[PDB]
């Protein structure tokens, strides 16, 4: 008669390494790693993200006229932006401190657009002549929706002193802009002035631009250019303008109302139509592992990203052969 | 293994005890079978699932990565953001990775512990009374039927 | 007769963690968490800081009226300054790369003034009458007091050529201004010429400013704004100026003498008449602890900086019940 | 515990044992009490003094965060300013708590050691001559006066 | 140690034993000498060769300082710069110094846990055979030639 | 007889430490840290870096004429630069987001320096009078080698119209600069015209250069100031330039060829005359340990830099006394 200590064994097949030794198998382990995705972006939350698909950033807040589809969005939980938009700055130029109104816009859930100055407002400026080839809608010539390619009216350019008051509670992205015309002439003709300024002045802002003029090579047809800064005007504050010309002036400027978290994503995929807790560029991710591997830039309730292919705990003892 | 029972002195585990992960096997004139031991088994439990609770707790603080957008003459800030990022993702997948394999370690080794231990208290009790195989296994030099195994089980012998 | 073997217990009370088990008392540990702090803000090693209070560093260096209390400030340990300070850029604008000069200024402990521009040197201009009410002193309008206002003399503003040579072996912090007047008649009123430059060189900078008219917030019931720049003026280097208006010249410059190590902490705390070998924003530590939970910025011998409410160490055995 | 002496097959701790981490407690015809073995009590004070102190020293050389300001338009270069100070702290946060947790572990660990390497040492001496009685004491066949059991206590036993 | 055998029970290693790590040394009428145990020892080559390679292959991924460079005014990003990548430089270092301890002290512990798992090997088969000496050795109680010296090495005696 | 279990001793003195005890003395041990260099400066993988020695990366690009050591350089591997290299901005100036270029250099192995604007190509401007003392070469006042110094020609500068066109499938670094006079006089003898610009566009260049008149520190024996501004052309790109006075104009281009992994180390040691796998600014490294503490900054495939004295793994047993 006989008795005797001893211990499980069973039919696993689950290995994990240690120091001295690699892939022990083991009576039970737990993995800790999520490795899958669904390869969609989807709806985090319940709340659906800004796509832009073809439009960038710029494309969208100046109001570029293939950029439509986002003339008035509602709140997003995340926004997605292609690497190489085709539908931004249709007139060629450049956006001032783009990377810090980006970053902005990563802590903004919702913008709702009001006008601030209206179109049929000029009465000593073409306010409607103010278009391009570079910038077409349905066909023809036309122009970023949002702000106001102000041209000379009975051939004269009257200095515009024009200022808007923010009685609004909610804080606001004034976008304006200044073009750069190619030589003296085209000055003349749009213009009259020869010389001319842009000054702009909030309670913080001291702004005064003076139009370049250059030589350079036609961007989308064009040697024009359009450059297109922004501010941030606070509650019971005015922005005061002053210009002879070379002068884009807000139409429309955005109330910025939600704040909420956010990111601009970078990815080349289209919405998904599904629902997800945790949104990665690459797929969305429903798990309860502690650790992902997918991609470092999450938004949501997310597990930690790790660089491993691999993370298995031993829970069970050393199975025997 | 560190304490030398698991595939040590006690060559292999038993498929045939599914009742538990430590225990015994008896064989006398009235048959024979498995036992898990409750207790032992149950410490063992605790002490793992606390383990990973700890494991992935302590993780659960942790680098984030911010999405960050540069233009063209931004170039030295922007590889810093980069390599800062990269530098943490690296860190914390090395302080993951190692908390793994070390605890990997620890784990197998608590589980020879435990079967060493309890072979050490079924050792004691049997004293001069059984012959200690070298196997795990104690053959008694008289008699034992399923009270007598049941006594040395619930650790009563004698 | 019988010989046992075993093993201490106490009346211990204190518990550790471990990695498969919480709160296992033990008869003796050791804690390494420092988890408390005075409250207050107090001379670091004998050497008092220099407590700002309403002041900012920029009100405290060009001379704000209000912060007469910091005319001539003695050799710091460490400066504090409130999140935000009343008293500083009275007459409203900005201060030109004002982060890099906090900057250096962490690493400085003394600074010695020295008049490098008398104020009864100006034979072509007037220099009493450059004060605002957006500045008053003992209910008067006053100015900055380091800088002086230079204004038209018998309505002209001749150029002015004026030039300091640092024959001082230390670093010299020189500070100046250019005013921007809001309309084309206030810089008849004030300067007489209507388009002007202020033009300052070093060895290395190279520098022309020239007035920017816009319509503006009264931020302090002014409209006009300030715009003050700094540089660092090495040995046997001279600082060139010259101006037709605008001017906002240099009277005092600060000798940059002790050089320590030092750091601007963010406090709404006062002067709390203690002496302390390490200090934090939210009070002093006297420890000898290895590690504290404090606050982040510290400045003396201190311990290592964690997040943890617990840090502690079994050093004697499980304790039994 | 890994060496299954404390809180093992040693129950409890001595209350009446002040003199020491580890030792015997005897009981004969002139009496009975309690005194700590020197040595192993002494080489146990230093293995945990140097931990200490390793441990202590080891995280002396650790991030120190450095105040710096950022205007409205250098949000991004704040923003990473901050992710880096943040990362570091929680990087160091993360290794003191795990050294702790770990070190802990093995601290104790280390006294059950301790204690079971006492046990055997007395286990070894004993021989035939005491019948080991399975909870830390050893019955004597014979007799065991003071100086027997000092013997035992002082390592020349037989 | 941990295991108790290495500078414990048994006081010293064995200047003559060039063969491996672990190992008999025996004394009859025949003669005397010393004989690696070749398969425990393999075991422990094994052991720390993994350990080794885990440790520098762990550490491959591992923060690089890229030289970047800063003008004038730009004092700030220039320092952030300098406490990023001496940042890392201090937490890999840690990283580093500690493995080594930890691991350093794993290792004298294995060898330890190797010597101690042989020991009781060979305790569990003399039996009533020999006197255990409390040394490392057991004496035999009858007459032990070279061959029966070699059953005890080879796993087979009685 | 007996038989007894035991373990290996031998003569060895190699000791290791552990958390609870330092220096245990162990039988076998491995040495994981490289301590050890060669103190020279050495070729990479049989490619010999580009050692400046004297020289600047601003002093080698522009050409100055103490520089012709670097006229043509071949494919390296590495740059060296000392800390503070004497052959730099002969000519006192700025060199503009210089940073930002070392940085660009930091990814390229090769440039190959091609003419873009012939020197015997300025018809109605002399191009062989633009020197200075500042830049000597043989004893004779003399000028950036790559750049040209355009000046009056018969009392008059006609407004310059160029226009290079990138034809060259490699991307191309174009550098030009523009002459700051210390005054009015100055201008009018070097160019006439007394207040000028120098406009660059590209297709993505908008740039209008006016030079800034002020009196300064004679740095080399001049208070005239140059200021170098430089482009990356892309292919089939054209760079336009118009400028009426203080154009310092290109004669030469760098095409960037190679795209090499490349660092530039501050170092005050000369090359060598050896070849190795991995390159620090104090010495090379012929290692196959996994850590060395050499320096942080290495080229090549190389061990990991850490901070220690020591790193030595237990492989033995505790070696008994």
């Amino acid at each position: 008669d006989q008795i005797c200590i001893g211990y499980h064994a069973n039919n696993s097949t689950e290995q994990v390494d240690t120091i001295m030794e690699k892939n022990v198998t083991v009576t039970h382990a737990q993995d800790i790693l999520e490795k899958k995705h669904n390869g969609k972006l989807c709806d985090l939350d319940g709340v659906k993200p800004l796509i832009l698909r073809d439009c960038s950033v710029a494309g969208w807040l100046l109001g570029n006229p293939m950029c439509d589809e986002f003339i008035n969005v509602p709140e997003w939980s995340y926004i997605v932006e292609k690497a190489n938009p085709v539908n931004d700055l249709c007139y060629p130029g450049d956006f001032n401190d783009y990377e810090e109104l980006k970053h902005l816009l990563s802590r903004i859930n919702h913008f709702e657009k009001i006008q601030i100055i209206p179109k049929s407002s000029w009465s000593s400026h073409e306010a409607s002549l103010g278009v391009s080839s570079a910038c077409p809608y349905q066909g023809k010539s036309s122009f970023f929706r949002n702000v106001v390619w102000l041209i000379k009216k009975n051939s004269t350019y009257p200095t515009i002193k024009r200022s808007y008051n923010n009685t609004n509670q909610e804080d606001l992205l004034v976008l304006w802009g200044i073009h750069h015309p190619n030589d003296a002439a085209e000055q003349t003709k749009l213009y009259q002035n020869p010389t001319t300024y842009i000054s702009v002045g909030t309670s913080t802002l001291n702004q005064r631009l003076v139009p370049r003029i250059a030589t350079r090579s036609k961007v989308n047809g064009q040697s024009g250019r359009m450059e297109f800064f922004w501010t941030i005007l606070k509650p019971n504050d005015a922005i005061n303008f002053e210009s002879n010309g070379n002068f884009i002036a807000p139409e429309y400027a955005y109330k910025i109302v939600k704040k909420g978290d956010s990111t601009i994503m970078k990815s080349e995929l289209e919405y998904g139509n599904c629902n997800t807790k945790c949104q990665t560029p690459m797929g969305a991710i429903n798990s309860s592992m502690p650790f992902h591997n997918i991609h470092p830039l999450t938004i949501g309730e997310c597990p930690k990203y790790v660089k491993s292919n691999r993370l298995v705990l031993a829970t069970g003892l050393r199975n025997s052969p | 293994g560190l304490f030398g029972a698991i595939a040590g002195f006690i060559e292999g585990g038993w498929q045939g005890m599914v009742d538990g992960w430590y225990g015994y096997h008896h064989s006398n004139e009235q048959g024979s079978g498995y036992a898990a031991d409750k207790e032992s088994t149950q410490k063992a439990i605790d002490g793992v699932t606390n383990k990973v609770n700890s494991i992935i707790d302590k993780m659960n603080t942790q680098f984030e990565a911010v999405g960050r957008e540069f233009n063209n003459l931004e170039r030295r800030i922007e590889n810093l953001n980069k390599k800062m990022e990269d530098g943490f993702l690296d860190v914390w997948t090395y302080n993951a990775e190692l908390l793994v394999l070390m605890e990997n370690e620890r784990t197998l080794d608590f589980h020879d512990s435990n079967v060493k231990n309890l072979y050490d208290k079924v050792r004691l009790q049997l004293r001069d009374n059984a012959k200690e195989l070298g196997n795990g296994c104690f053959e008694f030099y008289h008699k034992c039927d399923n009270e007598c195994m049941e006594s040395v089980r619930n650790g009563t012998y004698d």
